[PDB]
């Protein structure tokens, strides 16, 4: 520590609780549920899963955000990265190595693929 | 936001974002295709995008080849972004179009999004009769001259899959070696 490593580590405990929750299988279930249809099962990818890859990335940190504050009001995410986004090498954890599985693409593709074939 | 830049700085250390573009005929898929191994006789024109995830000597490569069709490179930017290396495909045969070969490539070395990228260039079809010499497609697309980035021309055969190789073992010779200076200067600072 000592002073707001709390604010931080506190803020971790969240980065398992909310994204550990069946809730956000529902946001995603629900985004992912407006494009079955769209999501071909072959090796080349269609130039428009890139614009929906964004909005789903800008969806999860959007959700993330809008849910740390409704348990930490006062919590600044502009703060908490910047400080976070050097300031506590205290990162590397297996935390957000869960966090930027949203980042890979394949993960995304494959995950969503997944999901057309369920509801078919 | 968070995910986005998260991503960038906890990002992996041996594994390398290849970019490959150039005008469509080219031979993009068909240089990945033919690298792993697979069968390039069922390759059709590309409209979207491929990525094969690959390793070579100690490096992984995740190498996206993006449709080089006209109406397509409008949304070749959306896939600038991270780029540690840029593969420019030629058609060394189709000399016609090697006017707009200079063009596109011109535009994507100011990119900003693309600023630090090493630039390998394949002079592919080599095998045809009318395929110009490397040199022809140097002093076209103006490749010389160019104080932005760091590059090398690659006369080769896709088909074949000759001189495939002593390409991208230059590039990441290249990006490794820039990537040395990077924890030298780090370190030492
Ligand atoms: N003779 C010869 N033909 C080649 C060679 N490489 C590729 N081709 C042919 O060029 C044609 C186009 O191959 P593609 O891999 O689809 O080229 P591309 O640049 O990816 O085309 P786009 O998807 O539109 O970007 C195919 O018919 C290949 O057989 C080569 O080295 N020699
Ligand atoms: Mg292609």
């Amino acid at each position: 520590s000592s002073a707001s490593d709390a604010e931080f580590d506190a803020v971790v405990g969240y980065l398992e609780d909310i994204i550990m929750d069946d809730e956000f299988q529902l946001l995603q279930r629900n985004f992912m549920d407006k494009y079955y249809l769209e999501f071909e099962d072959t090796e080349e990818n269609k130039l428009i899963y890139t614009p929906i890859f964004n909005e789903y990335i800008s969806l999860v940190e959007k959700y993330i955000e809008e849910q740390l504050l409704q348990r930490i009001p006062e919590f600044n995410m502009a703060a908490f990265t910047t400080t976070l986004q050097h300031h506590k090498d205290e990162v590397a954890g297996d935390i957000f190595d869960m966090l930027l599985t949203f980042t890979d693409f394949l993960a995304f593709k494959e995950m969503f693929l997944d999901y057309r074939a369920e509801k078919e | 936001g968070l995910l986005t830049i998260l991503k960038k700085m906890k990002q992996k250390e041996r594994e390398l974002r290849l970019l490959m573009l150039g005008l469509d005929n080219a031979g993009k898929t068909t240089i990945l295709k033919k690298f792993n191994g697979e069968d390039i006789d069922t390759i059709s024109p590309t409209l979207g995008f491929n990525i094969k995830t690959l390793e070579h000597r100690g490096f992984k490569l995740n190498i996206w080849d993006v449709g080089g069709q006209k109406s397509l490179r409008s949304y070749w930017r959306n896939y600038f972004e991270s780029t540690d290396g840029l593969i420019w495909v030629v058609d060394s045969a189709d000399r016609q179009r090697m006017q707009d070969c200079q063009r596109e490539l011109q535009s994507l070395l100011v990119e900003e999004r693309l600023a630090g990228a090493t630039l390998l260039i394949f002079a592919n079809k080599q095998d045809l009769p009318g395929a110009l010499s490397s040199n022809a497609i140097r002093e076209v697309l103006e490749l010389d001259s160019i104080r932005s980035h760091h590059w090398c021309i690659q006369g080769c055969s896709a088909v074949t899959g000759e001189n495939l190789l002593p390409g991208i073992d230059w590039l990441l010779d290249d990006i490794s070696s820039r990537i040395f200076t990077a924890d030298l200067e780090h370190h030492h600072h």
